[PDB]
């Protein structure tokens, strides 16, 4: 398609960065994700999408990577996929991107409420230290 | 070489606020035959924050508490008034608006008001667009019995509270307010027009409050305002604030989004006005026929998510096609998604054909079209302030569904 | 919103003999401070 002269339409590369996060290829899934930046799209809803294949897919450390990325870029990710990241990471045992993600969240304006904080005392009440 | 190369309003209008600490920058009122507006007077360069358009100190505001009990900020009704028994009396739920209206009236009455003197550039009963004052004939010009049938209650609810509370038996200080029934009606529309309801925080109290602000009701709508407002509580100040980032030409008006995500029935209700870019607009389909949601969005580059729906400009060019109408027919026309799986282009065809038949049904409802009623309104010359608004109103509808027509026609065209 | 968290602590205990060693180690045997004849 680009070596046609086209121009690739948004929905296209929505599905190439979906695929790549359903293989666990985050690394194509950015790449990707700058050329939608390049053709002067709108990486919000595609960030979204490839953060949510990969943690379906069990690559719940490459989406962290990906996730923090794009929040510590700017973009304001939805609340229940704020809920998720949370919530899986605290499952995990990673208290450490949870609470990333959990300064993150404030940032960008929604506070954390009683259920994000019950994920990260579930992790803290198991390190010895009260 | 130098030696050889909408009206103002008046100029006490904001006099009166800035001897009284009202500051605008940058910006001028402007009074036009549909009203009052707030213009920038200069390019506005865009900055990295959000910059200071009007300052209104708060003493200058009418505020009550949204919520029980009814406190007024700042507090002007005196300990024992009768005023405040009438307040008390409302339903706490749906009579803010009569609340608000007692304490308008009981501001006119008083001397050193700042209402007082604001009150004289407020619309007079013949000038407010609120629907409370239509005639039961301006009302058949709207073509819809919800809405009407709306005004109706409002109209009723209105009238059959200053009869229980005016009667003849209160006292002078009472009946000097609210003469007669069309006074306070009027007070009400002021009311309902102009009320901002935002959270304040006043000292160490954080309330929500239905707040009657002078110059920053002069503000018109906008689905895309160029400004919001700010409370300031350290030295409870409202701030008028242009878009970070965003450059205001010299003449751009300056709006505020009075009603997010609220429908033109609903700015019909509330301030007596719609607008034919509502984003938010719905036209009721049977579902039949349902188009592709994914490429009807990248056709007119609508991008975000549903709720944050926005067209980018900067990738259209010159396409002025794309307005808050497209917006609203996303969200409101029946469509389909399957993740990523492609339309077939011949199958979209027999949707787009079904669903501009089920658009020009709905057209037919109505005996006149937009362009006939849009020379009405061009050929009127004693019509009321609701007559007009009622026009524009089923005018707008009109507009909304042929811009329907018009977007399905170019969407499955651009699927080839 | 979340507090900036810090957890830093100290302590005081007594010592063991074998933390005594570990710090020296080291042993003090005489009891001269400074040579007179090379002030070393
Ligand atoms: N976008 C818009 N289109 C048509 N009328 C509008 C409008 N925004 C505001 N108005 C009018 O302005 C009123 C709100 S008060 C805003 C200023 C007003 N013109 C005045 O003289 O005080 C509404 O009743 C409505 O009639």
């Amino acid at each position: 398609e680009l070596g046609a002269g086209q121009r690739p339409l948004p929905e296209t590369m929505i599905a190439l960065v979906r695929l790549s996060g359903s293989k666990g290829n985050a690394q194509r899934g950015l790449e990707l994700l700058a050329a939608m930046e390049k053709l002067n799209y709108d990486i919000r809803q595609a960030w979204l999408i490839l953060v949510e294949e990969l943690v379906r897919t069990n690559h719940l450390e490459e989406a962290n990577k990906v996730f923090l990325k794009g929040a510590r870029g700017g973009m304001r990710a939805t609340d229940q996929l704020y809920d998720l990241m949370i919530e899986e990471d605290c499952k995990a045992g990673d208290h450490s991107n949870a609470l990333d993600i959990s300064y993150e969240m404030e940032a960008a304006g929604r506070f954390a409420t009683t259920f994000h904080f019950n994920c990260l005392l579930s992790v803290q009440a198991t390190c010895g230290i009260p | 070489f130098p030696l050889f190369q909408l009206e103002s309003a008046d100029p006490d209008f904001y006099k009166i606020g800035y001897v009284r600490r009202v500051r605008a920058y940058g910006v001028e009122f402007k009074e036009g035959p549909d009203g009052f507006g707030i213009y920038a007077s200069k390019d506005i360069e865009p900055r990295r924050r959000a910059r200071v358009i009007m300052e209104i100190p708060h003493e200058l505001m009418i505020t009550i508490r949204q919520k029980h009990p009814w406190m007024f900020f700042p507090d002007i009704v005196p300990i024992g008034h009768p005023i405040f028994d009438i307040i008390n009396s409302t339903d706490p739920e749906r009579d803010w608006d009569l609340r608000l209206a007692c304490l308008l009236l009981f501001s006119f009455d008083r001397e050193d008001h700042f209402w007082r003197l604001y009150g004289d550039f407020l619309p007079a009963a013949d000038e407010c667009s609120s629907l409370l004052l239509a005639t039961e004939e301006d009302l058949a010009e709207l073509q819809d019995p919800q809405l009407v049938s709306t005004i109706r209650q409002q109209q009723k609810r209105v009238l059959e509270f200053w009869e229980k509370n005016w009667h003849s038996g209160v006292p002078l200080k009472i009946k000097r307010l609210a003469e007669d029934a069309e006074r306070f009606i009027w007070a009400v529309s002021i009311a309902q027009t102009r009320c901002i309801s935002m959270k304040t925080r006043i000292g160490a109290l954080v309330q929500d409050l239905n707040m009657m602000i002078p110059y920053a009701d002069m503000l018109n709508h906008s689905f895309e305002p160029n400004c919001f407002l700010h409370w300031r509580p350290k030295d409870r100040i409202l701030e008028v604030m242009s878009n970070a980032g965003q450059a205001i030409k010299k003449g751009e008006e300056m709006t505020i989004n009075y009603m997010p995500g609220q429908k033109n029935n609903m700015l019909m209700e509330r301030y007596g006005f719609s607008t034919p870019v509502n984003p938010w607009d719905a036209i009721p389909f049977s579902g039949d026929s349902r188009i592709h949601l994914n490429s009807f969005l990248s056709v007119f580059n609508i991008f975000g998510l549903p709720e944050e729906y926005y067209h980018d400009s900067e990738l259209s060019g010159d396409d002025s096609f794309v307005d808050g109408a497209v917006i609203a027919a996303a969200r409101t026309l029946p469509t389909w998604s399957d993740i990523d799986l492609p339309p077939i282009p011949s199958a979209e065809r027999k949707a787009v054909k079904e669903l501009q038949d089920e658009c020009r049904k709905m057209l037919a409802e109505y005996p006149t079209t937009s362009e006939q009623d849009q020379k009405l309104l061009d050929s009127l010359s004693e019509a009321r302030t609701t007559f007009a608004t009622a026009v524009k109103y089923r005018m707008h509808r009109k507009m909304f569904i042929g811009k329907i027509i018009k977007a399905l026609d170019i969407y499955q065209e651009r699927l080839l | 919103m979340i507090d900036r968290y810090k957890h830093q602590q100290l302590r005081i205990g007594l010592v063991s003999p074998q933390q005594i060693s570990a710090w020296a180690t080291g042993e003090v045997t005489k009891p001269y401070t400074f040579h007179y004849k090379t002030n070393k």
